[PDB]
C-alpha cells in the first residue's frame, strides 16, 4: 500500500525526501506515489508502456464513459427520454446534479465527515476531485438532458437510444467547437496555433489519433495556471459570504461543498470573474498543489509538481533535450545556452544545478520554465507537444464536427453559434456571463453581458 | 466495423477502420520517442541508489519541485487576459483525453 508506506517495491516507487526539506523534515518519510500499470505485466520482452483507460478523441468521454458498462449505468433507463442519470437525493436549486458513485473508499466522504457526501458519479472517475471541475462535469450533464428534451419535441418518434445518441453528438461537437475554436488559440499563440494547427481540410485515416505517452505529462503544464482559492460569487458577482475564498487544500474531493454550500453557480461566476494564475519563472506552481495535494484524503500532502517529474520518470520518458531535437528546436548543452533558450539565465543555473545537463531535465519542469509565446501560455516545446496532439486528434478522428456526413451543413452551421456562456445561460441560475472569449474575458462587468444577448443553439435543422 | 454508422462507439473503437483500436479506451499510449529506463525496458529513473542517468545523478523530484517550483503564494501575478474558467477548461478537455490508470491501495 503505496498510501500508507514509504517501502520500495511494486507498485509502489515513492518520491525520496531531500535534507532540509521546507515541509518533510524526515528524510526517512517519502511523498506516496504508485507506478503507472504497465501494458503488459510482468514481461520480460516488452519495453514498459502505460495504458489510455479513455477514448483519445475529443468525444466528451468524461460525461458519457469510455466503457459500455459505465455508458449504461450513466443513462436513465427508467423511461425512452435518452436521459442521463441525475442524483435522486439532491438538487441544486431546482436543477440535477451528478448521481453519487458507490466506492469502497470514498475520499470525498473523508473530506466532511459529518457532512457524509459521497464522490460522484461520472464519464471519468476524477469528477469530483475539485468543486470548480464538478461544476463543469453537471453543466455538461444539464445540457445533454436539455438537448435530449428539445430533440423530443422535435422529433417525437425518437426512442430513447436515437435521443440519447443524438444529444450525445452534440454535446462532443460543442466540446471540439469550444476547445479548437476559444480554448486553443489561448494556449499556443497565433504562431504555433498556425503552424501545429493549420485549417483542417478533411479527415486523414493514416493520421494515429491515439495519446502520446508525452502528452499525458506535457499537458500537465496547466497546473501553473492554478489559483490557491476556489472563489465563489453571488448574483451580484460579489464575494459569496462567509465563505468566499476557500483554500484549494479544503476543497479536494469535497463534492459536500457542491450539495450543501450553494451548487454550481457560485463555482462557475468565480471561475468567470477570477482571474487564472499567471506563469511565471519564478512563480511556476503555489503551495496549495505543491505542499497540501489531497492533504484532507492522504497521510501526507502531496506535492503535485514533483508527482509529475516523478510521472515523467515512471513512464521512461526521455529528457527535455530529446523533445525539444524531435520538435526541431535547438537543443542547449551549457548553461549559457540554457540561459539564452529560456531568456533567463538565473534559472537556467538553478536547473542545471539540480540536473547537471539539460539532456536530464524532466519534460514538465523544462516545458513549464520556457518562457511564454507571445498571447500564449506555453512556450515552444510544449505547443510543438500540445498542437501536435490535438492536430493528430482532430484530422485523425473520423467523428470530426466538420468532417463530410457527420452534420449536415445546416448542423454545421447551428452548432458555429455555441459558446460556453451559452451553455452556462441555458443550465443555470446565472443570467450575467462573460463576453466572448470567455477564456481570456475575467473582470466583472466591464467583461460581462446579460444572458438574453447571446444566440441560442437553433435545433431546427434536427428535425428528421 | 459496421460499414454505416452515424455515432461513436464509447470505447472508440472502429473510429478508424483500418486499425479500429487507435484512438478506442485501455490500449497503451502511442511513443513519439523510444522510453528510457534505468535498466532499458522497466526500472524507472531514481529507483536504484547510486543508478546514474546520461553520466549524472538523478535529481529528486521532490529538490526539483523546492529550488524551482517553491514561491512565496502572496507574489502570485493573476494573469489580466485569461479567467480561471481558461485552467478550468484544460483539466476538463485533459479528462476527455487521457487516464492513466494505477492499482488499487
Ligand atoms: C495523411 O496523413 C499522413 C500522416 O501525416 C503526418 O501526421 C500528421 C499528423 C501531420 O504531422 C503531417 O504533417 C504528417 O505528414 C500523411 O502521410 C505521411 O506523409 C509524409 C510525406 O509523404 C510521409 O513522410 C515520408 O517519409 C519517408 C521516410 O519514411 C520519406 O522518404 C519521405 O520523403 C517522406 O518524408 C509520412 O511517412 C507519412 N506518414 C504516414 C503515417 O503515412 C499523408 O500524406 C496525409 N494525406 C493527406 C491527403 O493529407
Ligand atoms: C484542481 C485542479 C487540478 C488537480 C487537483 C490536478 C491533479 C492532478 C493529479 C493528482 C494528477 C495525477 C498526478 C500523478 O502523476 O501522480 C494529475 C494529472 C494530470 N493533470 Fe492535473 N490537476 C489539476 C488541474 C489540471 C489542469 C488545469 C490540467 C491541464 C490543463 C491538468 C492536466 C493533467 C493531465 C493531462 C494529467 C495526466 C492525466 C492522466 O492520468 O493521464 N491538470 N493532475
Ligand atoms: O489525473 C489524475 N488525477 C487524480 S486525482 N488521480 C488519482 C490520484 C489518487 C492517488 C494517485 O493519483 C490520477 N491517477 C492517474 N491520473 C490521475
Ligand atoms: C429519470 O427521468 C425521470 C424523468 O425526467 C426523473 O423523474 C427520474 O428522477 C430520472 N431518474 C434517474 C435515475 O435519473
Ligand atoms: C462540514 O459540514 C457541515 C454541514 O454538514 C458544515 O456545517 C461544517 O461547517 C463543515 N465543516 C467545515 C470545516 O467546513
Ligand atoms: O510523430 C509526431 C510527429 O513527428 C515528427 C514528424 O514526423 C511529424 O510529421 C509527426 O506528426
Ligand atoms: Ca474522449
Ligand atoms: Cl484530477
Ligand atoms: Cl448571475
Ligand atoms: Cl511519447
Amino acid at each position: 500500500n503505496c498510501e500508507t508506506s514509504c517501502v520500495q517495491q511494486p507498485p509502489c516507487f515513492p518520491l525520496k525526501i531531500p535534507p532540509n526539506d521546507p515541509r518533510i523534515k524526515n528524510q526517512a518519510d517519502c511523498i506516496p506515489f504508485f507506478r503507472s500499470c504497465p501494458a503488459c505485466p510482468g514481461s520480460n520482452i516488452t519495453i514498459r508502456n502505460q495504458i489510455n483507460a479513455l477514448t483519445s478523441f475529443v468525444d466528451a468521454s468524461m460525461v458519457y464513459g469510455s466503457e459500455e458498462p459505465l455508458a449504461r449505468n450513466l443513462r436513465n433507463m427508467s423511461n425512452q427520454l435518452g436521459l442521463l442519470a441525475v442524483n435522486q437525493r439532491f438538487q441544486d436549486n431546482g436543477r440535477a446534479l451528478l448521481p453519487f458513485d458507490n466506492l469502497h473508499d470514498d475520499p470525498c466522504l473523508l473530506t466532511n465527515r459529518s457532512a457524509r457526501i459521497p464522490c460522484f458519479l461520472a464519464g471519468d472517475t476524477r469528477s469530483s476531485e475539485m468543486p470548480e471541475l464538478t461544476s463543469m462535469h453537471t453543466l455538461l450533464l444539464r445540457e445533454h438532458n436539455r438537448l435530449a428534451t428539445e430533440l423530443k419535441s422535435l422529433n417525437p418518434r425518437w426512442d430513447g437510444e436515437r435521443l440519447y445518441q443524438e444529444a450525445r453528438k452534440i454535446v462532443g461537437a460543442m466540446v471540439q467547437i469550444i476547445t479548437y475554436r476559444d480554448y486553443l488559440p489561448l494556449v499556443l499563440g497565433p504562431t504555433a496555433m498556425r503552424k501545429y494547427l493549420p485549417t483542417y481540410r478533411s479527415y486523414n485515416d493514416s493520421v494515429d489519433p491515439r495519446i502520446a505517452n508525452v502528452f499525458t505529462n506535457a499537458f500537465r503544464y496547466g497546473h501553473t495556471l492554478i489559483q490557491p482559492f476556489m472563489f465563489r460569487l453571488d448574483n451580484r458577482y460579489q464575494p459569496m459570504e462567509p465563505n468566499p475564498r476557500v483554500p484549494l487544500s479544503r476543497v479536494f474531493f469535497a463534492s459536500w461543498r457542491v450539495v450543501l454550500e450553494g451548487g454550481i453557480d457560485p463555482i462557475l461566476r468565480g471561475l468567470m470573474a477570477t482571474p487564472a494564475k499567471l506563469n511565471r519563472q519564478n512563480q511556476i506552481a503555489v503551495d496549495e498543489i505543491r505542499e497540501r495535494l489531497f492533504e484532507q484524503v492522504m497521510r501526507i500532502g502531496l506535492d503535485l509538481p514533483a508527482l509529475n517529474m516523478q510521472r515523467s520518470r515512471d513512464h521512461g520518458l526521455p529528457g527535455y533535450n530529446a523533445w525539444r531535437r524531435f520538435c526541431g528546436l535547438p537543443q542547449p548543452e551549457t548553461v549559457g545556452q540554457l540561459g539564452t533558450v529560456l531568456r533567463n539565465l538565473k534559472l537556467a543555473r538553478k536547473l542545471m544545478e539540480q540536473y547537471g545537463t539539460p539532456n536530464n531535465i524532466d519534460i514538465w519542469m523544462g516545458g513549464v520554465s520556457e518562457p511564454l509565446k507571445r498571447k500564449g501560455r506555453v512556450g515552444p516545446l510544449l505547443a510543438c507537444i500540445i498542437g501536435t496532439q490535438f492536430r493528430k486528434l482532430r484530422d485523425g478522428d473520423r467523428f470530426w464536427w466538420e468532417n463530410e456526413g457527420v452534420f449536415s451543413m445546416q448542423q454545421r452551421q447551428a452548432l458555429a453559434q455555441i459558446s460556453l456562456p451559452r451553455i452556462i445561460c441555458d443550465n443555470t441560475g446565472i443570467t450575467t456571463v462573460s463576453k466572448n472569449n470567455i477564456f481570456m474575458s475575467n473582470s466583472y462587468p466591464r467583461d460581462f453581458v446579460n444572458c438574453s444577448t447571446l444566440p441560442a443553439l437553433n435545433l431546427a435543422s434536427w428535425r428528421e | 466495423c459496421p460499414e454505416q454508422d452515424k455515432y461513436r462507439t464509447i470505447t472508440g473503437m472502429c473510429n478508424n477502420r483500418r486499425s479500429p483500436t487507435l484512438g478506442a479506451s485501455n490500449r497503451a499510449f502511442v511513443r513519439w520517442l523510444p522510453a528510457e529506463y534505468e535498466d532499458g525496458f522497466s526500472l524507472p529513473y531514481g529507483w536504484t541508489p547510486g543508478v546514474k542517468r546520461n553520466g549524472f545523478p538523478v535529481a529528486l523530484a521532490r529538490a526539483v519541485s523546492n529550488e524551482i517550483v517553491r514561491f512565496p503564494t502572496d507574489q502570485l501575478t493573476p494573469d489580466q487576459e485569461r479567467s480561471l474558467m481558461f485552467m478550468q477548461w484544460g483539466q476538463l478537455l485533459d479528462h476527455d483525453l487521457d487516464f492513466t490508470p494505477e492499482p488499487a491501495a
